[PDB]
DNA sequence: ATCGGCCGCCACAGGATGTATATATCTGACACGTGCCTGGAGACTAGGGAGTAATCCCCTTGGCGGTTAAAACGCGGGGGACAGCGCGTACGTGCGTTTAAGCGGTGCTAGAGCTGTCTACGACCAATTGAGCGGCCTCGGCACCGGGATTCTCCAGGGCGGCCGA
DNA sequence: TCGGCCGCCCTGGAGAATCCCGGTGCCGAGGCCGCTCAATTGGTCGTAGACAGCTCTAGCACCGCTTAAACGCACGTACGCGCTGTCCCCCGCGTTTTAACCGCCAAGGGGATTACTCCCTAGTCTCCAGGCACGTGTCAGATATATACATCCTGTGGCGGCCGAT
């Protein structure tokens, strides 16, 4: 969490920061997936096949 | 003259929104009054916290997220961009919930 | 006493399903998903009622929510534990 | 030429009459076999009881009907009536074991 | 012996009669190896417990209440067997 | 489940009258969702769009 | 020109097949009696967890002013959903081949499982004290308004075949 | 032979959005202080579990038949999948409404806390009877063999569309 709060230059952590610490992490997702975290929102996740075809 | 975008370019960029802001979607106010609405067909007279209201809209939220999650790749696994209730339902049954 | 599902409008669903990560939504979506919102809420809220019930309160702390929402494994963190 | 069936009505027929069975579909000795072999890599020298083993393949094929249950929910939704790893894929994602 | 290759041991037709029960009508060819690997990967994680929880019993057989136990941790209850 | 064993012709209950007492009330399979009975299999349930026309 | 051949489609039914249903056998698994013993029950006491009254103030709800971000509504379009059709490929069915699962035997022994000894490890009790929590404060990290660079979006034009069709 | 429109590729510049960068306020997190109550230490028993030994259960190992079912090969046709045409429904955007939010205050419902009583259960002791292991009967049902009844793929007759032919 002080590694997502470096990434986003802050040196405070919010729960953004434990939810990106959690969810970015596959053991800690395994441990916390079913979960909630308040105030964390979710990965920024796009699916693929969503995107304009930018080629 | 007036500039117009495509529709893609602006949901991506509601997509991108969303997923960096962490701010309760839903309305306080109007989801307090469905709570007490939910709650007045099981006891008269309820009384709720401020933080208890804000609990139930976390989870709520956090709920239907994980819930258009999965409905969005059923949605893509049906060769489609566009959710369905087809999808909702689908997610639903294979995640339990149908009772 | 009515209009209370209506409350959870179709931008704030919207909202919630671009979070979800989602491009498009047809019509039909709306009524759906407040319909299962309105599920979730009570089951929830009815187990979280019946706790309050065994506590002898008229009040719902959050503390209830948050047993309930253990309960059906769903942990809700951030609101006592 | 003999008589030939067409596959929808043998493949119906197959679906009603293992749905009406209770008898364990995978054969115990491959099964026990692979038991071994999983158990094999957490530690040597194993033992194990016979109702051990004939509760994990009961356990096994329930776990599987249920998953091939999501798989053809999630193919028939594809429009399609064959399943797929992809329905598979989608099955394990939506049920969280990804 | 070191046993090798028992995937292989969920044959192609036992996988079949699994899809019938579950109702599927058509079953295409990749099905099976991915099926294998399912069904590997959740022994994997059963059989991880049940041999956990002999380790603690300070026994070497694995009894059938510690795969029931395990099964049930899971979330996965499994009656006629104990518990 | 003696109602299952009855529907059978079967004055003994077996596994699967247990899985059909369970499954086929909705609030014991709700009671019993992620539960398995061994023995007892699923179900007869065959999807409408897989039947031929 | 209308009329038979042929295809499309519907449909009606010999015929092979799977399966719902009728008896016979034999089992071995379920039901019941018996010994018995260990856990269920009755009685009594201690006390401490729990029931109940009062208090008070926390904080929950009700009410109003404005304002403004947000919700509702319309509208034009465009792009994705949906239906249809053709290609093909790859899966299911059937038959022969054959690999091995299953059952039935016995032998052996590692190890589950029960019993006795004791000892060392933890509950229980008091003193004490210092670490952890309520309260306060101040200040700097975070939130936020504004400006410029930038960075992707998108449509207009220029050239470009190219495609005909009037 | 002709140039008038029409989709493609490239590129350029408006244009809205976003990133970056400071500037200012603000309010909650870091830190200091009292204190108070539970963490710690010392000591005492009591019994849960570590350990040795014995047993005897079933788990692994091997082999022999036995067909049940897996493996492989051809084949054919039905569904997967790609392409395309349509259309309609949702998405962006402008305009209008609207109630959500802030914030400010007021009255009171009850959350919580303390005090005191009180009675319900923990624990011992004694007695005794219902539950379990073990033994023995007995009949419910799985299955083999017997007709034999739906059922479905297909063989083929018939009605109609149509399509070409003499
Ligand atoms: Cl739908």
């Amino acid at each position: 969490a002080g590694n997502a709060a470096r990434d986003n230059k802050k040196t405070r952590i919010i729960p953004r920061h434990l939810q990106l610490a959690v969810r970015n992490d596959e053991e800690l997702n395994k441990l916390l997936g079913r979960v909630t975290i308040a105030q964390g929102g979710v990965l920024p996740n796009i699916q693929s096949v969503l995107l304009p075809k930018k080629t | 003259k007036p500039h117009r975008y495509r529709p893609g370019t602006v949901a991506l960029r509601e997509i991108r929104r969303y997923q960096k802001s962490t701010e309760l979607l839903i309305r306080k106010l109007p989801f307090q009054r469905l709570v007490r609405e939910i709650a007045q067909d099981f006891k008269t007279d309820l009384r709720f916290q401020s933080s208890a209201v804000m609990a139930l809209q976390e989870a709520s939220e956090a709920y239907l997220v994980a819930l258009f999650e999965d409905t969005n790749l059923c949605a893509i696994h049906a060769k489609r961009v566009t959710i369905m209730p087809k999808d909702i339902q689908l997610a639903r049954r294979i995640r339990g919930e149908r009772a | 006493l009515r209009d209370n599902i209506q409350g959870i409008t179709k931008p704030a669903i919207r909202r919630l399903a671009r979070r979800g990560g989602v491009k498009r939504i047809s019509g039909l979506i709306y009524e759906e998903t407040r319909g299962v919102l309105k599920v979730f809420l009570e089951n929830v809220i009815r187990d979280a009622v019946t706790y309050t019930e065994h506590a002898k309160r008229k009040t719902v702390t959050a503390m209830d929510v948050v047993y309930a929402l253990k309960r059906q494994g769903r942990t809700l963190y951030g609101f006592g534990g």
